[PDB]
């Protein structure tokens, strides 16, 4: 039960073998947790409401 | 110098950021509730979805793509804002901690009761209409209200030169002290005030002190200050005190209070305070403090009275519209132009109703004569090809009269339209188009033995309408008469308790 | 941060494990739900989503609240299970475009994060109701197609036990048609005519509710909040990375 | 699971629909405006009343989307054939914005309404909005191929569609050529389109990439602007003037990036470059040093600047509710099966419509002739009720409820005339002669690929124009 | 969002400044290449809402203008364009693109505006649609002149049976007093009732000789109030009264109204009837009802209508006007094409446009600091 | 015929006597400019 590390792409495989699941390193981890409160994680806007004259 | 231009602009601007007094309304609350009129959005009929009324408001009255409508419709169904809500909301219409109101897809809403009320006679030439910004569509410069709306729901709003705020009151005791003014113009500000003692808030809360609300009642401006009801509760069995606040001054921001309680005592300007939780729910308001084992609870309390908006002061300045300029009026005043509306719109209304009657009379005499005169015009107008030809010969001849006894038994001069030239109508000789046209398009559903009988009896009815409405308009004190039951209705339709307590000093 | 006043509405009871968090769409059910639910049992957490620049993202203000008003750590060895402040977190959104990225973000802030809270079974999913008929002096609440149709027949029929047996064997063959002996059965036993003369006798107002902001306070908390006639689903692992599948196809 | 649904979800809100080519919105706004009685012979409507009702009624979400919709089937340079008559200012291809939603006036294009014929007739299947208060039509009844004639573009990720807007006339003609024979060869339908055709003119590089792109579904086609080289007769220097440029290119992007790339070095041989275009017509300018040659420098820029830009075409749309990706064939034949269902659906409406009418006008002279019986029969009873409890021949016979009672009692007077007789008479004679041709049209399949065949005629003659883009091949 | 321009001699040229949405893509596409030059500028910048005029902008609107900053660096020889047309919608979004435009120019370049380089740009405020006929007027007087004009456009009065019809220049001329006496009259509203001083033109004159008896007067103010309340429709009671003058024995008419409850009095004293208002007043008044008799015509093109008096005459004029076409007021440029801000605004031959006084960039000033101190 | 100073407040009478009209000094006009470059000259309406 293998899945990809979502920072650097590393295919860690789940269990105590890896104790920064589902990441590989902690470095990564914090990495994607310092994205998470940098806000670096988005989701593109589809082509749910905008007002045109509103900001 | 104030010059040409500049006025303008300063016209424009205070028009649409003061309200008319007689309404109490803003150029775009009146056009949502009007356009929720037309869309006959009523009030027992079922709910429709918010964005219905704003794409028809943006099409018709508003055309700007601008959260602007959608924020009025809520703000009115809000009950923490509006005292008297005009907008009967259901769905998530937001929270007095800041939180918005579900997308305008998923949230529906019909007109309040009051707000029937606020726009009962509307389609009885009332007011003057206006053209919108494509001349397609007309929209009501006032309303013909039968609640004051000013005083009661109050006003509140910036603008280049002077700004508006007036708090809003019980409707009861506000149209208590109309009635008052009626049966006593001249009437003197002590006097009013009898019957309303000061502003009502929809969250409650306490006022402090009469002076303040006197001094704006009698002049339209005075500074009054709004204390939360909260309370200080002591645990029996470990005396640990634990103040809570039961409810707050009106407008202010239960989250932003909170935070700025919590920035209090995190930059220890204020001391003693343990926790700081917010335990609202469906049981109301409450918010919980829990006072430390060295402080004592008064004392923080009166902090937070000191250092946030537990306290706060209203400043009252009651400026509205007169005429198409803006004034500053105290109670009176307002009472006083309120209720020359009332007089003008039921005059208004009551010409329009007599002209109404005066046409159904004239064509409801048109088909008793048809009714008496059926075998002939059948007759005549089976032989006539042509409409036309058949309504020029109805014309053409004058004809004759259990059908004329009433109509002469049951006249005065008048039944007849105020348009209506001399030559036509009734020497025992019928002098007569329009009729023509109303026997021309008569149905056959119609002709049965007991449809007269209905169209007399209504005939009478049309009198005894047409009596009682010549009866009004004669006398000014009928009018007035009228005008105390409709407002002896309306707060008899809604009276509220008072919600907000007042203690002087 | 320390003080979770003002961005947080917490609950009378202190205990963790008798206490639920509730993850809420702060354009959607936050200040409805902030007045529907019960002072003493259940926390209440609005969310949003922000657009800069050019979309939807947990922003930094509330990562923050959110992680500390969960009070576990971040990390699946920094986790403590005794730091934790409820057992129990509902992540009430809606189903649409938006109500997915929130929720679904959710999870994957915590699949990366904080794993062993999906994993010891903390967090829960909300399940509103998607009926509500109201044929006119009453209503009720219904929660699946499942229980919408047994409802359904049930009121269509107002002959017989057998009538039932017959209507159920009837729609079991007309789930066959949609997706051999029983075809036959039916083949050699019109029909529909007296069934749709049932349909117009039992058809009130339907609505199909899309949204946790058509619902009043009082009303989303009877249908998917008290803890009485409630609904809600305990997400798995495999749910997890499904969102996180759903966020890496998004990026 | 949940996401397969998601997936799907996408590509039903970012592809068209084969039968019309379009997506919810252009549907709705459309229907919107037809509702609204927003007509090409009537005057003007502001874009807030459209918008305001797409809003309320269909598509509530925000002005947005909604008047960018309307903007966009209103300019030439955005559409071959125009769905939206806008006066006032519609925005500029330089990128220059749309006058405010307040200021715009719009109303239904002739094109527009022809798109729309038939509607009321039940041809098409209504739908739920959100509400549910509003039905809105899942396709339109359209008696034009505007799917091919206009083209599409694919949001979506995943799926997603690029294809091209044709000439009206050579569709329409391909269209015939495929109503006569079926299992028409798709080199023969090149035969009468030639390729796509562009609002804006340009010149097409590769016809490779064109049939490659009608037979396959997918292909890859350039886009070339006309550009035109010249020099000043006398003075022995030149010029080159762009006159013309590719489809979705901003000219103010293109100069500026022509700027940059001068700038940058990127491109030598430019002396000056200014854009001249006005009203009178489009023309980009670019001034030639005498140390370079023209046509290279042309070339230059056909290469790393837009002048020449690669269209990458791709025909996915719906079908029976499912992307699929189809042949000029398989899009010309949707398209003429879903006209069959269309004219078979309102001929059986009208065919109902006529039905009822003519029981109805049967009733009436019925009544025409049973006056006084009935008159009398009518006066008797007290209550219309109870007299309605109580309640010409030759040619019903040579030219072959009691809502009839209803429909005779709710009669005017003003019937009752002598030239009402004849009238209903007429209309009768003349409602037989169309049941009879109506059911001659639906017992015959020929006859009505045939009428078809007639409407698709008047198509092309009256909306059909020039051809607008050149198509060169040398390879 | 940058400037263009054809011609170099800044004599001959000129530049606009228009507002990017409403008239950027207009005037793009509808300019005449040689001698216009214009600017498209974004009237609300962001900012985090929506509102003001841009830095960058303001750098090259300078330089477009071309001639220098201050007083001290002004240069005549280096404008570039000597007419600068701030065609800005207008309303008050627009006003505000168009004040700071003039704000920015009193404050550093008040030469431009003194040495009347500032010209503005006027667009049409109607547009008149009958049938066949589409057509431009540009103000409300124009409207005015357009509306009588088809008013009377082949139409006369018959007067007494069937006597000399009147019509052409006599009937203009004739209907030019009228209305603008009425306007006379439509002013006058807040000092007495319009409908008792149009009963004023209609009923006899009273001279101060008159005043000088006393009969005559209350004859005069009863026939007035008389008349006025059998003609009433809103339901208005007319009651009269004549006060005593002590001195001269002058008497002067008073005449009471009971309009909704409102009993309200209305004197009329010497000074009135001598001022010249009334005089005028009284002009119209004998030319008129000396005039129209009984069993008169009024009637337009081919229709005819019989006709009491004046009034009903020139409202079934301009009802049989009205009955085919419809107007607009423009309020934004946005709402023209091209081809029409072409044609209307932008024309050098069918233009009609204003000059600013420094007093028109000073009031400018004054409504931006009013505005900013807010 | 006098003019206030927009930037500080004085009054400049207007005509030649100063050049820097309706500016008092040269720094208060430049003062302005760079207001007018820093966009500080801003109009706020609301609702
Ligand atoms: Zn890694
Ligand atoms: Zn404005
Ligand atoms: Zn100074």
């Amino acid at each position: 039960i293998t899945v990809n590390c979502p920072t650097c792409g590393k295919t860690v495989v789940w269990g105590e073998i890896s104790p920064f699941r589902p990441f590989c390193s902690k470095r990564c981890q914090l990495i994607d947790l310092g994205e998470w409160a940098a806000e670096e994680k988005r989701i593109p806007s589809s082509g749910s409401d905008d007002w045109s004259e509103e900001p | 110098l104030k010059s040409s231009y500049l006025d303008y602009a300063m016209s424009v601007i205070v028009g649409r950021a003061l309200p008319d007094v007689r309404d109490g309304l803003k150029p775009v609350h009146r056009r949502v509730l009007y356009a929720m009129n037309v869309l006959g959005n009523d009030w027992n009929k079922a709910y429709k979805k918010s964005a219905r009324v704003v794409g028809d408001v943006i099409g018709k009255y508003h055309p700007h793509g601008d959260s602007a409508v959608y924020d009025t419709i809520v703000r009115m169904a809000q009950p923490f804002s509006l005292r008297y809500m005009l907008v009967d909301g259901q769905g998530n219409f937001g929270s007095i901690d800041g939180d918005s109101a579900a997308a305008m897809r998923y949230t529906e809403i019909r007109l309040a009761k009051i707000a029937h009320e606020l726009m009962a006679d509307l389609e009885k030439e009332t007011v003057d209409f206006v053209d919108n910004y494509d001349g397609t569509e007309k929209i009501p410069d006032v309303m013909p209200t039968k609640i004051p709306n000013l005083l009661v729901n109050g006003s509140s709003g910036i603008a280049v030169g002077m700004a508006t705020n007036i708090p809003p009151h019980n409707l009861t005791e506000v149209i208590n002290g109309c009635l008052a003014y009626i049966d006593d113009e001249d009437i003197s500000i002590e006097g009013l005030m009898e019957h309303i003692p000061g502003p009502d808030f929809p969250t409650a809360a306490i006022i402090n002190g009469r002076r303040g609300i006197e001094e704006a009642y009698r002049t339209g401006r005075g500074k009054v200050y709004i204390r939360a009801r909260a309370e200080v509760e002591v645990d029996a069995k470990t005396g640990r005190e634990t103040i809570i606040v039961h409810e707050i001054p009106y407008q202010v921001n239960k989250a932003r209070l909170i935070e700025k309680i919590a920035e209090l005592v995190k930059e220890k300007r204020v001391e003693g305070i343990s926790a700081l939780r917010d335990e609202s729910d469906k049981d109301g308001m409450r918010i919980v403090i829990e006072v430390k084992r060295d402080a004592v609870g008064e004392v923080v309390l009166n902090n937070l009275y000191s250092q946030t908006q537990l306290q706060v002061s209203f400043g009252i300045n009651m400026v509205a519209l007169h005429h198409g300029q803006p004034k500053i009026m105290n109670l009176k005043d307002i009472i006083a132009a309120f209720v020359r509306h009332r007089r003008e719109v039921v005059t208004r209304r009551t010409i329009f109703e007599l002209r109404k009657a005066r046409d159904r009379a004239h064509i409801l005499e048109a088909l008793a004569v048809a009714l008496a005169n059926i075998d002939p015009i059948i007759e005549l107008i089976r032989h006539a090809p042509t409409p036309a030809e058949a309504k020029t010969a109805l014309v053409a001849n004058p004809w004759q009269l259990n059908v004329a006894a009433m109509l002469e038994r049951a006249g005065d001069d008048a039944a007849r339209p105020e348009w209506l030239e001399p030559e036509f109508g009734v020497d025992g000789l019928y002098y007569l188009e329009q009729q023509a046209q109303a026997i021309l398009d008569l149905r056959l559903q119609k002709l049965t033995g007991l449809e007269h009988e209905k169209l007399l009896d209504e005939y009478k009815e049309l009198l005894d309408q047409i009596a009682e409405l010549l009866r009004i308009l004669g006398s000014a004190d009928r009018l007035m008469e009228v005008i105390r039951e409709e407002l002896e209705l309306v707060r008899e339709q809604f009276g509220d308790k008072r919600r907000t307590e007042i203690t002087a000093n | 941060l320390a003080g979770l006043p003002g961005k947080l509405a917490d609950c009378q009871e202190r205990d963790p494990a008798l206490s639920e968090l509730y993850l809420v769409e702060g354009d959607s059910a936050g200040g409805s739900a902030k007045q529907g639910r019960n002072r003493k049992n259940q926390a209440i957490l609005p969310l949003k989503g922000k657009i800069l620049n050019v979309d939807k993202m947990l922003s930094s203000q509330e990562v923050a609240t959110l992680i500390t008003a969960l009070g576990c750590g971040i990390g699946r060895d920094e986790y403590n299970p005794d730091k934790l402040r409820y057992h129990s977190i509902i992540i009430m959104t809606d189903a649409d475009v938006d109500g997915s990225h929130i929720r679904t973000l959710l999870l994957t802030f915590f699949y990366r994060q904080m794993p062993e809270i999906v994993e010891r079974g903390h967090v829960y999913i909300a399940q509103p109701p998607l009926y509500k008929v109201k044929k006119g002096k009453q209503e009720q609440y219904i929660k699946d197609d499942e229980a919408m149709d047994q409802y359904q027949i049930s009121i269509a029929l107002d002959a017989g036990e057998a009538l039932e047996k017959l209507v159920s064997e009837y729609n079991a063959t007309q789930k066959m048609i949609n997706r051999y002996r029983r075809i036959c059965t039916l083949g050699e036993k019109s029909f529909e005519q007296a069934l749709d003369w049932l349909v117009k006798e039992s058809r009130l107002s339907i609505q199909r509710y899309k949204g946790l902001g058509e619902m009043n306070p009082e009303q989303l908390w009877e249908t998917t909040m008290d803890p009485e006639s409630r609904r809600m689903l305990r997400v798995t692992v495999k749910d997890a990375i499904a969102a996180d599948q759903l966020f890496t196809t998004l990026m």
